[PDB]
RNA sequence: GAUGGAGGUAGAGCACUGUUUGGACUAGUUCAGAUAAACUCCGAAUGCCAUUCAUUUAUAUCCGGGAGUCAGACUGCGAGUGAUAAGAUCCGUAGUCGAAAGGGAAACAGCCCAGACCACCAGCUAAGGUCCCAAAAUAUAUGUUAAGUGGAAAAGGAUGUGGGGUUGCACAGACAACUAUCGAGUGACCCUGCGCCGAAAAUGUACCGGGGCUAAACAUAUUACCGAAGCUGUGGACUACACCAUUA
RNA sequence: GGCGGUCGCCUCCUAAAAGGUAACGGAGGCGCCCAAAGGUUCCCUCAGAAUGGUUGGAAAUCAUUCGAAGAGUGUAAAGGCAGAAGGGAGCUUGACUGCGAGACCUACAAGUCGAGCAGGGACGAAAGUCGGGCUUAGUGAUCCGGUGGUUCCGCAUGGAAGGGCCAUCGCUCAACGGAUAAAAGCUACCCUGGGGAUAACAGGCUUAUCUCCCCCAAGAGUCCACAUCGACGGGGAGGUUUG
RNA sequence: UGUGGUGGCGAUAGCGAGAAGGAUACACCUGUUCCCAUGCCGAACACAGAAGUUAAGCUUCUUAGCGCCGAUUGUAGUGAAGGGUUUCCCUUUGUGAGAGUAGGACGUCGCCACGC
């Protein structure tokens, strides 16, 4: 259904497909969260993410 | 003091166009060095190899009966 | 020292090891093993002085099997020149060791000869080593 | 993300070309076993090219005015030259520095955490830590080490200690000791945790930052707290965009 | 820095399975050749081995049976090729003229492939194939000059002299994106501007080498490996030596 | 149905061993006058035929010795994310071979002609 979405850790290190990844979710600074629906691409953004980010099934 | 130390310009050889692409007419498909690639249907091959479009269609690299393989362009 | 007969390159490229044997980790002819427990280069001078050593040991014979060949050359410059030109001249022999191969076999004597033959054999080398047997097929005699 | 595709690398294999060990044999082919950067019967992960495709997101292309740059450096990773030496040299790929302040690493361009519009004698955390210097546990349960190991170094050597296995000989009497008895055990092997020797340089201890430590060390778990110019709280400045009724 | 080598172009490895990618890194070729070794129509199938046979031998040339390629492909190597691009025979000159939708490569200038249209042809009964050769090296801007063509211009007019346009020729301009038509040395006798972007002492890093310390132990030591010495081999420390 | 012809599909379609068969058809076989031929040869190719025969090709059927098509689960490698000395090695998460095997397999789909 939605999966709130936190961003936990920096970009400050990373490569540029995460921090693009990171952008294409629309997380901007440390501790903003986000809303999405749960679909396959979504969830394929999240786990190239994980390492970043905590996500509660919303 | 060596002998060594020369090489040629590297050629640029390789596939030019994707499998499921609209493409048109005359439009190069695959530059070799003889036929690793076949000619399918509505294909031609030029004086060094190269492989290409006659008509416009789509592109599909297939296979060629056990060892070989194909490029056609089919029109919509 | 083995050397390979007629080589197609005289120089080549050295790398790189990362241990993990591919061929021989069973004992094949013999009835004992030795088996190398570290990856490094070995090299002609280094076989040579195994065997011979392990040879002398075992009055009345008995066989032995080299199952390592140094089909690999090195190079090297010398002293008082500076880095540059192509690379300097061949010099040497080795075949590269990785974990878990068997280096040598013995056969038609006891265990304590065999037993001191191979620890003789490892002292001569630059590698850690155990002994092993023949263990359990369908047929080892 | 899904679907199709081009291509011979990491494996590993010996059908082809080089290199190679044993055995049977005979003309006077065979059975096994290895190996490769310019070998291949085979062959990934990933990257790359597409699509009237999907979900989020805000860029991309075209014309014109003005530039600056053409000495880079270190650190993962994978290759060559070198001796598989160099804070060496030359390429590929990712980051930081360059042009980046703040916390940790004693001091430290490039390592670990994190990107400073401004005010506060407010709060929560990151990496790293909690006996004193110096903010926070002389935390909790169960073990190991005696070497200041922790807090530089190898081949090899040894009845140092913990744990798990395989067995030879034992009250129809064992090993050791005593001549010519004794009244419980006694040898020999394997893998494994942590320690010991091997260990000698020039102004002064002199790689724990110091004091000092027998835990304030090490292993496995568990919960509290400290900790940044990161995030939050209250207020102010400037910009954009949506709201709004003109008043912006 | 000098001395030595190298300077354009082609093929492979390096090169990390698209393309691209350095080094005074590892290996080789080119500066042409063919009037058929080009086009087209018919037809054909290799290298070896074994058996016999007079000269004739291992091996010239005959016959049979196995033989997916272990041969050949003008020339280097890679990729291709036995529905041949390999090998024979007949006829021929397409090794044509005007071109060109669209792609590839790419800083520019250049480089590469191309279905199809028109004129007039070769081979073949046709269908058809043919704008050199299995593919990729065999080449050099512009200025200036020579030869042939031309329904172009021509300083008052008609001519001419001269020029333009089209086709072709003259390069080891090889330092091969080519300075000028034309070019070598000495300075301890020296001068100015820069650079620790770059060489020498000392420092730093590294330890091949060097000095020292060891492990194993064949042996020597009349006997006896270890009183003393220690072959073939293996492992470290030091920072005084040559690098 | 049987046989001749001509086609698709990766040899799971092939190779070797073995059997059988002439109804039409297919072949071998017989000849060189005439169209054509041999770098010698009517061997081949070309043509005229129809005595002879299922021996060889062909067709059908049996056979898993050689080839071919091969899973599963285990390893080797390796995207991401971390840890020791950093020559090399290790732990999580995702992907996953080449070998080696269980099995498959002595074809399958279609058009025309003639005969039963």
């Amino acid at each position: 259904a939605e999966l709130k979405i936190t961003l936990k850790r920096s970009v400050i290190g990373r490569p540029q497909n995460q921090r693009a990844t990171v952008k294409a979710l629309g997380l901007g600074k440390v501790n903003s969260t986000v809303t999405k629906p749960a679909n396959e691409a979504i969830k394929g953004m999240v786990n190239t993410i994980s390492h970043l980010v905590d996500v509660e099934e919303v | 003091s060596t002998s060594n130390g020369r090489d040629s310009e590297s050629k640029r050889l390789g596939a030019k166009s994707a499998d499921g692409q609209t493409v048109t007419g005359g439009s190069i498909l695959y530059r070799q060095r003889g036929t690793k690639i076949y000619p399918g249907v509505n294909v031609g091959i030029g004086g060094d190899d190269t492989l290409f479009a006659k008509v416009d269609g789509v592109v599909r690299f297939e296979r060629k009966g056990r060892d070989k393989k194909q490029v056609s362009v089919y029109p919509v | 020292m083995l050397v390979p007969k007629r080589v197609k390159h005289r120089r080549e490229f050295r790398g790189k090891m990362r241990g993990e044997a591919k061929g021989g980790k069973e004992v094949a002819f013999g009835e004992w093993g030795l088996q190398a427990t570290e990856s490094h280069w070995i090299t002609n001078r280094q076989i040579e002085a195994a065997r011979i050593a392990m040879t002398r040991y075992m009055k009345r014979g008995g066989k032995v099997w080299i199952k390592i060949f140094p089909h690999k050359s090195y190079t090297s410059k010398a002293i008082g020149v500076r880095m540059g030109k192509g690379k300097g001249a061949p010099e040497g022999w080795v075949s590269p060791v990785k974990r878990g191969k068997i280096m040598f076999e013995i056969a038609g004597v006891p265990e304590e000869v065999a037993r001191e033959a191979l620890r003789l054999a490892s002292h001569k080398l630059p590698v850690k080593t155990k002994i092993v047997k023949r263990e359990e097929m369908g047929g080892e005699s």
